[PDB]
RNA sequence: GGCCGGGAACUCAAAGGAGACUGCCAGUGAUAAACUGGAGGAAGGUGGGGAUGACGUCAAGUCAUCAUGGCCCUUACGACCAGGGCUACACACGUGCUACAAUGGCGCAUACAAAGAGAAGCGACCUCGCGAGAGCAAGCGGACCUCAUAAAGUGCGUCGUAGUCCGGAUUGGAGUCUGCAACUCGACUCCAUGAAGUCGGAAUCGCUAGUAAUCGUGGAUCAGAAUGCCACGGUGAAUACGU
């Protein structure tokens, strides 16, 4: 039956479900090259599913929200990962190792007092 | 290529080349250009004479050139002798739009004068 | 630092050629947080420089690096309180980002049409050793060892 | 169908008007659905603490207003008499519609 | 400037005194404060005396400053030159 | 600040309070699209007859407690000192420092 | 057309709990304190950011937020009104914004955010005008409606190194909006013009990662008047042998 994953990267949150089947992928009813043009966002989407080399026979429906093209590729990454190591746990060893189920929990900084930036400061004059 | 008493450009496209007359910009060059059928990418170095005079034509339907500098020197005239404030700002070479003059205003003063 | 804490943060290869230096050499050439614009000009140069040499597409810019990077460089050190010209060696991570950073410094100082064009022209002079960088190289080298008595 | 809209500046004071009238409403022969947790708004402001000059030093206070929602379909005539004297918490507004 | 729907702007007791000195023939120039009205063709050929801070200047009416308002004939600054 | 300030203050809110269905009334007629020119002309010389103060934006916001013409809140009525000594007794509903 | 009937699985919303404590393993170490590496795990050793500022120093700032001792004026140093000035200009200095271009300008088409405000207010659809705007006029005290289309980005074409199809300062003409009232002295729109500027001497500043750099969005003040201030997101670097 249907398997559920999530990923949550920047203010982007993607949930995955992965289901036995051919190698279709669909994301918000627009086909996988419709969707991001560049090409890193597309590699890294396809990082885990081709380091596992289950590639063509998983079917993927996504849906996406929030964030922007960087944010949302880095939780599909997740997203997958989550999905695929809840179907098989023997994988548990080797999707840890790839740097995928550590979740990424850089955030953006806010703005402080007296400061143009989050650490900018004003031109300085000693005299 | 000789359009409202001057020579222009040979080897631009039109829009570029009918911006060089005095009073004509780009809206008004579109509008000309327009206003008788002639495509914005041909070089006028390539187009024949009943166009060119039809150009005129509609070139000649403005106050451009001298016939215009001349009322422009009158819209400044008119404010000098008549002693308005504005006219006061001109005979001054300072600025007439109520800009900053303890600082900047150097297009209108020029080069710093050392004492 | 004082602390000796800091590290080494993970990069990841470009998608096309799976290569790290590539990468780097993005980053180098990257202006403006504008990435995008970055591996295009560097595609490009990249298939000028095989099709024009014609031996590859990968290895004419690794031969083009090898001819520039050094391997001696000049610093300052003390004993009795007087500053000194003293060579030291290079480690290899950074003869890489020398080279790299005088082959991006020597394409920016042109007259070409496209920074892409730029970037083969340098390419080529450093694998023929008629670029600026060769020079770059030479002087440091040069300057290296003309004080090689201060070498301890 | 009465829908009940409950505001206030604490979580706590709010929560157990919120368990009262849904308790209370639920004696009188209707039913209830609800709570509905809803989003809280957030009003920040920024003061300068020094009398005279010194721009850089100010003080950011914040005031937080919470919301629920409660829902009653088909109620009894005599849960509206019930609910006329609830006499709920002082610091809690309270909104009833139809 | 102001809306042409609007029309044009002129304080009461100016259009008063004005329209009674045309009226009763030409006379001395009038001395006023408003520096805000507009300038009308029924002001032609008089003198009229309008404040500028300390004092009263007079300004003759032609016929080429009508459109315009009255404190644009009556500088407030004081400039010789520096040094 | 001084006491005439404040008394200037009332009279103005007064009076702008006092005129408020007279100067609506003659702006809507100078607003009109579809009017008579001369009805125009007398509707302004009408209006321009009536007291300047009349005019609600002649006031300016003063605190109510010392009557500071800078610094004000309109959510609070009160200048940025006041502000913040009245909210560091918990005397404001609800108020406190924040952080994020 | 989540559009409808439906469903409580998912995102999310707002309340309560769990978890991270050198907890476990190995080594060194004075058996300790502690340090180094490893397992596991979303997070490992202060996980990231904030609020929190000891006794005191500079007779530091503020008698113009307010309060207050002493001194000073009382048909005036008190009170009212109109107009003007705080916006002046041979000059020097501090902090910023726009540029001097091809990693770019211009035209057409096409995607992806967060946070916040609204009743004397936010004001949709439709019609009019090239545009600023105007007429008529629903909804909204708000996870409902309005503000309000994010931009950089991508595809195609053109420009081909020129003070230019870069730059938009200055000036003339015609207008819109607020307000009794835009002359001194407001903001915005259209047409016309098209200055200095080709990367900056002696010197000097900020920054260690979602940071620098770059692109957009909102609020307070406020009838009208931000390149300032306070906040929110998109893309996203280089280097740190050592004291
Ligand atoms: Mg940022
Ligand atoms: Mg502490
Ligand atoms: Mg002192
Ligand atoms: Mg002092
Ligand atoms: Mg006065």
């Amino acid at each position: 039956n249907q398997y559920y994953g999530t990923g949550r990267r920047k203010s982007s949150a993607a949930r995955v479900f992965i289901k036995p089947g051919n190698g279709k992928i669909v994301i918000n009813q627009r086909s996988l090259e419709q969707y991001f043009g560049r090409e890193t966002a597309r590699m890294v989407v396809r990082q885990p599913l081709e380091l596992v080399d289950m590639v063509e026979k998983l079917d993927l429906y996504i849906t996406v929200k929030g964030g922007g093209i960087s944010g949302q590729a880095g939780a599909i990454r997740h997203g997958i990962t989550r999905a695929l190591m809840e179907y098989d746990e023997s994988l548990r060893s080797e999707l840890r190792k790839a740097g995928f189920v550590t979740r990424d929990a850089r955030q953006v900084e806010r703005k402080k007092v007296g400061l143009r930036k989050a650490r900018r400061r004003p031109q300085f004059s000693k005299r | 290529a000789r359009i409202a008493g001057i020579n222009i450009p040979d080897h631009k496209h039109a829009v570029i080349a009918l911006t060089s007359i005095y009073g004509v910009g780009k809206t008004r060059s579109k509008a000309i250009l327009a206003a008788a059928g002639i495509a914005e990418d041909v070089k006028i170095s390539e187009l024949s004479e009943g166009q060119i005079d039809t150009l005129r034509d509609e070139v000649a339907k403005f106050v451009v050139e001298g016939d215009l500098r001349r009322e422009i020197s009158m819209s400044i005239k008119r404010l000098m002798d008549l002693g308005c404030y504005r006219g006061l700002r001109h005979r001054r070479g300072l600025p007439v739009r109520g800009q900053r003059t303890k600082t900047n205003a150097r297009t209108r003063k020029g080069p710093r004068k050392p004492i | 630092p004082r602390r000796r804490v800091i590290g080494q943060r993970k990069i990841l290869p470009d998608p096309k050629f799976g290569s790290e230096l590539l990468a780097k050499f993005v980053n180098i050439l990257m202006v403006d947080g504008k990435k995008s614009t970055a591996e295009s000009i560097v595609y490009s140069a990249l298939e000028t420089l095989a099709q024009r040499s014609g031996k590859s597409e990968l290895e004419a810019f690794e031969v083009a690096l090898e001819n520039v990077r050094p391997t001696v460089e000049v610093k300052s050190r003390r004993v009795g309180g007087s500053t000194y010209q003293v060579p030291v060696e290079v480690r290899p991570v950074r003869r890489n980002a020398l080279a790299m950073r005088w082959i991006v410094e020597a394409a920016r100082k042109r007259g070409d049409k496209s920074m892409a064009l730029r970037l083969a022209n340098e390419l080529s002079d450093a694998a023929e050793n008629k670029g600026t960088a060769v020079k770059k190289r030479e002087d440091v080298h040069r300057m290296a060892e003309a004080n090689k008595a201060f070498a301890h | 169908r009465i829908r009940i809209r409950l505001k206030a500046f604490d979580h706590r004071l709010i929560d157990q008007a919120t368990a009262e009238i849904v308790e209370t409403a639920k004696r009188t022969g209707a039913q209830v659905r609800g709570p509905i947790p809803l989003p809280t708004r957030k009003e920040r402001f920024t003061v300068l603490i020094s009398p005279h000059v010194n721009k850089d030093a100010r003080d950011q206070y914040e005031i937080r207003t919470h919301l629920r929602l409660v829902d009653i379909v088909e109620p009894t005539e005599k849960t509206v008499d019930a609910l006329m004297r609830l006499d709920l918490a002082a610091g809690v507004d309270v909104q009833i519609s139809l | 400037p102001r809306s042409l729907k609007k029309g044009p702007f002129i304080d009461l007791h100016l259009l008063k005194k004005v329209e009674k000195a045309v009226e009763s023939g030409d006379k001395k120039p009038l001395r006023t404060w408003s520096r805000r009205s507009t300038i009308f063709p029924n002001m032609i050929g008089l003198t009229i005396a309008v404040h500028n801070g300390r004092q009263h200047v007079p300004v003759f009416v032609t016929d080429e400053m009508v459109g315009h308002k009255l404190g644009e004939f009556a500088p407030t600054r004081t400039y010789r030159g520096h040094a | 600040a001084k006491q005439s300030m404040k008394a200037r203050e009332v009279k103005r809110v007064a009076l702008a309070d006092k005129y408020f269905a007279k100067r609506a009334e003659l702006k809507a007629i100078i607003s009109d699209v579809n009017a008579s020119d001369e009805d125009r002309w007398n509707a302004v010389l009408k209006l321009q007859t009536l007291p300047r103060d009349s005019s609600p934006s002649r006031q300016r916001n003063r605190c109510r407690q010392t009557g500071r013409p800078h610094g004000f809140l309109r959510k609070f009525g009160l200048s940025r000192i006041k502000v913040r000594e009245a909210a560091m007794r918990g005397e404001i509903p609800g108020l406190k420092k924040a952080s994020w």
